[PDB]
RNA sequence: GUGAAGAGGGAAACAACCCAGACCGCCAGCUAAGGUCCCAAAGUCAUGGUUAAGUGGGAAACGAUGUGGGAAGGCCCAGAC
RNA sequence: CGAUGUCGGCUCAUCACAUCCUGGGGCUGAAGUAGGUCCCAAGGGUAUGGCUGUUCGCCAUUUAAAGUGGUACGCGAGCUG
RNA sequence: UGCUGAAAGCAUCUAAGCACGAAACUUGCCCCGAGAUGAGUUCUCCCUGACUCCUUGAGAGUCCUGAAGGAACGUUGAAGA
């Protein structure tokens, strides 16, 4: 008898902050992926958008177990003739830290407008220090 | 050194060694048997 | 197993402290600090030092019996002090210490001034002999193996930087 | 979709799909993933009934 | 750090000995500091000079507000300099040529002349194809662009024809000859990019 | 046997491989192969081990104090390796 | 097969590494010079002529070198024939 | 290539740990570069009148004002199809 859908703007979304100091980076981004779709909430619905706003902190700090400090690859083309560039994981994070995170997510989110549009949800940082303090939010394991 | 797919003890001073996961044959006696992989 | 089964011995004079893991050995010639492997654990059992392999970890009984082996050199080091002494052989090598400077010339086109990292104290009783002192086997070990390595034995003459020690395989001319 | 709803209600409950749909297999509740995913969303302190009456089982 | 100067042709120094040196004229004008920024609002250290003389009428009030604030009089357009730590600078100062007197070598930056749509010929130096031998209508031509199936398509960065020119480009560690004071000059050796009348950014030499 | 002349689920995509034969409808339930951390429905399930190579997630002769199990065989208190 | 223009040259290239030069190393029947072989390394560089449709090849003279291959034996809605 | 150093009384460049080490790799040099939708930052400038309608909207208007600035037009260029 035409079933529950989550309307948008009715769609209560809340805050949350992530410490992610020893953490396992794909087990982590696992669980925020699943927060950041909205499965943990019951009135899920797979074209909207019900999932939660999560800040990520300490992104740099992020563990990864065996030897995939040194030999796991970022490979990536950057369009041209025969430009592929590589990074590991400790030259991605000495670089650009909050990539790790990000990259890790965005592979465990669905591919498309609405998975873009849960992508943005989620705010990484490499410092313990988050300027989202007007949002009150609470702290998430 | 030789990077051979079998190596092995020429004479009675070479040693086998396994370092960063290759296995190595190092010799104190002659330099010539020093010999890598495999 | 048998190295670590064998206490090391603590003359008068040589203060150890266990923080933790973080070991700290002080005494007449320098102070001297290692941080040990978690897998490894080490008490104080009367006079002498005791190391035992944690349970739950695979590899015990090899780290331990590194920590012994360490902490059996830090000792002899804070109590005596290494030595290494090297010769320089050939015509025209020369070796000066001004400081804590070693100036080596060894047939170059410039005079190389190599530095000596921490306390390790260089001397030379000749001209062509740089015997060097300290507390850690490794930065002395270390120093030595960079001092030699600026002009390794050539195998036909003995040529170059050596250890007092070291015999050198020369070969004929063919 | 029921499914889905249906696992992340019991698991605001402490308690996974699995061994919920169990739970109430063994204590022979007839109902079915529709309702419950409608149950799930709507009363949700009469869903936490279910969700007991599975932990019996 | 760097001023900037309109270009003044070209000219030669003979000096006394014999050599005749080909020397670029570039003007200095009083180069004077509109505002500083620094790592507090900015994130970056670093000032923005202004220089010549714009009539009233043609400068915009958000831009005769800007110069304003420093006290400054409104130069023609406005370029920033990053600062290397140990210098620091004040809105309203005139920087002058004397900058200069102890360097020996400078980056010279400008705007090249501009030669339009260039062909591949021109602008890459591609090899003209056969002028006769029986060539038709492909003496100019760059010829293949690609391979075949495989790509199936041309590559990015593919030299073909295309505007020439009117790009900034960089010349690096020109000898500075002289340093007139005076005439606030700066004589360069060799020949910078842009026409006479161009606008320079004079910097020392990074390559030292 | 299947396709040809067979849709549906699985094997990433994949006429012939694995499961299974669509009369029509339903916003019902149980299962097959194959699966159950996220893309994506379901175990971050339970217990006992192995693996450190990202093996798993292409390959041989041959090479090696890698590392687990076993079943044996050479020596002690006259104290061997 | 209701047509996917086939060798060679020119133009324009691009990738692989099984490296020709240049860079770093081990052994050497490595005195030095110069090699020999092997290892890592694909950043850049890598002839002009004579003969022949030639690719190749031989020859003359250079060069630090005059690399081997893939790319519809790269490239004819780009030229040649 | 080493140093210290076990497992394996020793030995061994490594299993803890620690140094060197190439035109490769990341920067350094030059250029583009916020459509970088994650659309950034700093500085300056400008606009500070009312009535009507409503199914009370970030709503449709009536009137008075038209700014900063821009475009258009002209004279044009070492800029340019
Ligand atoms: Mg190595
Ligand atoms: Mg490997
Ligand atoms: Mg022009
Ligand atoms: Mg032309
Ligand atoms: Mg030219
Ligand atoms: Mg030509
Ligand atoms: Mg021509
Ligand atoms: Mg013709
Ligand atoms: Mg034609
Ligand atoms: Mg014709
Ligand atoms: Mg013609
Ligand atoms: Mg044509
Ligand atoms: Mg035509
Ligand atoms: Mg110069
Ligand atoms: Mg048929
Ligand atoms: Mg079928
Ligand atoms: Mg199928
Ligand atoms: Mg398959
Ligand atoms: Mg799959
Ligand atoms: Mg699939
Ligand atoms: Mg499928
Ligand atoms: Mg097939
Ligand atoms: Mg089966
Ligand atoms: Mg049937
Ligand atoms: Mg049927
Ligand atoms: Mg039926
Ligand atoms: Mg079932
Ligand atoms: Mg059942
Ligand atoms: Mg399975
Ligand atoms: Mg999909
Ligand atoms: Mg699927
Ligand atoms: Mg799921
Ligand atoms: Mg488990
Ligand atoms: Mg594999
Ligand atoms: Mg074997
Ligand atoms: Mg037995
Ligand atoms: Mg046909
Ligand atoms: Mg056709
Ligand atoms: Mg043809
Ligand atoms: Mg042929
Ligand atoms: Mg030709
Ligand atoms: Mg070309
Ligand atoms: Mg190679
Ligand atoms: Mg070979
Ligand atoms: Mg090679
Ligand atoms: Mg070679
Ligand atoms: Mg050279
Ligand atoms: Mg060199
Ligand atoms: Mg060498
Ligand atoms: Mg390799
Ligand atoms: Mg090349
Ligand atoms: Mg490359
Ligand atoms: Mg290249
Ligand atoms: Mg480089
Ligand atoms: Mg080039
Ligand atoms: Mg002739
Ligand atoms: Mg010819
Ligand atoms: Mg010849
Ligand atoms: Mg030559
Ligand atoms: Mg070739
Ligand atoms: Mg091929
Ligand atoms: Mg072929
Ligand atoms: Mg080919
Ligand atoms: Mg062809
Ligand atoms: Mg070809
Ligand atoms: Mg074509
Ligand atoms: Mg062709
Ligand atoms: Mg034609
Ligand atoms: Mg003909
Ligand atoms: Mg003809
Ligand atoms: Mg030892
Ligand atoms: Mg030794
Ligand atoms: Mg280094
Ligand atoms: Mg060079
Ligand atoms: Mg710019
Ligand atoms: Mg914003
Ligand atoms: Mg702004
Ligand atoms: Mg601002
Ligand atoms: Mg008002
Ligand atoms: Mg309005
Ligand atoms: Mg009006
Ligand atoms: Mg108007
Ligand atoms: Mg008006
Ligand atoms: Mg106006
Ligand atoms: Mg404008
Ligand atoms: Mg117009
Ligand atoms: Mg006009
Ligand atoms: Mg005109
Ligand atoms: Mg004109």
């Amino acid at each position: 008898m035409k079933t529950f859908t989550a309307k948008p703007e009715t769609v209560k979304r809340d805050w949350y902050v992530v410490d992610a100091t020893g953490k396992t980076l794909g087990r982590l981004a696992t669980e925020l992926a699943r927060r950041l779709r909205g499965k943990h909430k019951a009135e899920y619905t797979p074209h909207v958008d019900t999932g939660d706003y999560i800040i990520v902190l300490n992104a740099d700090k992020v563990a990864v177990t065996g030897n995939k400090r040194t030999d796991k690859v970022y490979y990536h083309h950057t369009g041209h003739i025969g430009g592929i560039k590589q990074a590991t994981f400790e030259e991605m994070i000495a670089r650009r830290p909050e990539r790790v995170i990000e990259i890790a997510v965005k592979g465990m989110l669905p591919k498309g407008p609405l998975g873009r549009a849960m992508f943005r949800k989620l705010k990484v940082y490499a410092g313990n220090e988050h300027n989202h303090a007007a949002q009150q939010p609470q702290v998430l394991d | 050194m030789k990077v051979r797919a079998s190596v092995k003890k020429l004479c009675r001073n070479c040693k086998i060694v396994k370092r960063d996961g290759v296995i190595r044959v190092i010799c104190s006696a002659e330099p010539k048997h020093k010999q890598r992989q495999g | 197993s048998r190295v670590a089964k064998a206490p090391v011995v603590v003359p008068a004079g040589v203060d150890v402290k266990i923080n933790g893991q973080v070991i700290t050995i002080k005494g007449k010639n320098g102070e001297l600090t290692r941080t040990l492997n978690d897998a490894v654990e080490v008490k104080h059992a009367d006079n002498t030092l005791t190391f035992g392999p944690r349970d739950g970890y695979a590899d015990g009984w090899a780290q331990a019996g590194t920590a012994r082996a360490l902490l059996n050199s830090m000792v002899i080091g804070v109590t005596e002090g290494f030595t290494k002494k090297l010769q320089l052989v050939g015509v025209g090598y020369r070796a000066a210490v001004k400081g804590n400077v070693i100036n080596l010339s060894l047939g170059f086109s410039h005079p190389v001034d190599h530095q000596l990292p921490a306390g390790i104290t260089a001397e030379c009783p000749t001209q062509t002999e740089i015997v060097l002192k300290g507390a850690d086997k490794q930065v002395i070990g270390q120093v030595a193996a960079d001092l030699r390595a600026y002009r390794r034995p050539e195998p036909y003459k003995g040529k170059g930087v050596r250890y007092a020690d070291e015999v050198v395989r020369t070969k004929e001319a063919k | 979709l029921w499914i889905a709803r249906i696992n992340a209600a019991a698991r605001q409950n402490g308690i996974s799909y699995s061994k919920f749909i169990n739970g109430l297999k063994k204590a022979s509740v007839e109902i079915d993933r529709k309702i419950l995913a409608d149950i799930a969303v709507f009363d949700k302190v009469a869903f936490t009934a279910l969700v007991e009456k599975a932990k019996a089982a | 750090i760097g001023l900037v100067g309109k270009k003044v042709g070209m000219t030669r120094i003979f000096t006394e000995d014999g050599v005749s040196i080909p020397v670029t004229v570039i003007e200095v004008e009083a180069n004077r500091v509109t505002q500083v920024k620094d790592l507090a609002n900015d994130g970056y250290r670093a000032i923005q000079v202004t220089t010549g003389a714009k009539k009233a009428n043609r400068v915009t009030k958000p831009e005769a507000g800007h110069f304003a604030k420093a006290g400054v009089e409104a130069g023609r357009g406005l370029w920033e300099f990053r600062l290397a730590e140990g210098e620091e600078f004040t809105v309203g100062q005139s920087i002058s040529v004397e900058l200069f007197a102890d360097v020996k070598k400078v980056d010279v930056t400008g705007t090249s002349k501009g030669k339009g749509f260039a062909g591949t010929v021109k602008r890459w130096n591609f090899r003209t194809q056969d002028a006769t031998h029986g060539n038709s209508l492909s003496h100019r031509v760059p010829g293949s662009i690609g391979q075949n199936q495989t790509p199936g398509k041309v590559f990015k960065g593919k030299k073909m024809a295309g505007q020439m020119g009117n790009e900034r480009v960089t010349v690096q560690s020109l000898d500075v000859v002289r340093v007139d004071a005076e005439r606030n000059l700066l004589l360069v050796k060799g020949a910078v990019p842009g026409a006479t009348g161009s606008d320079l950014i004079v910097k020392p030499a990074v390559k030292a």
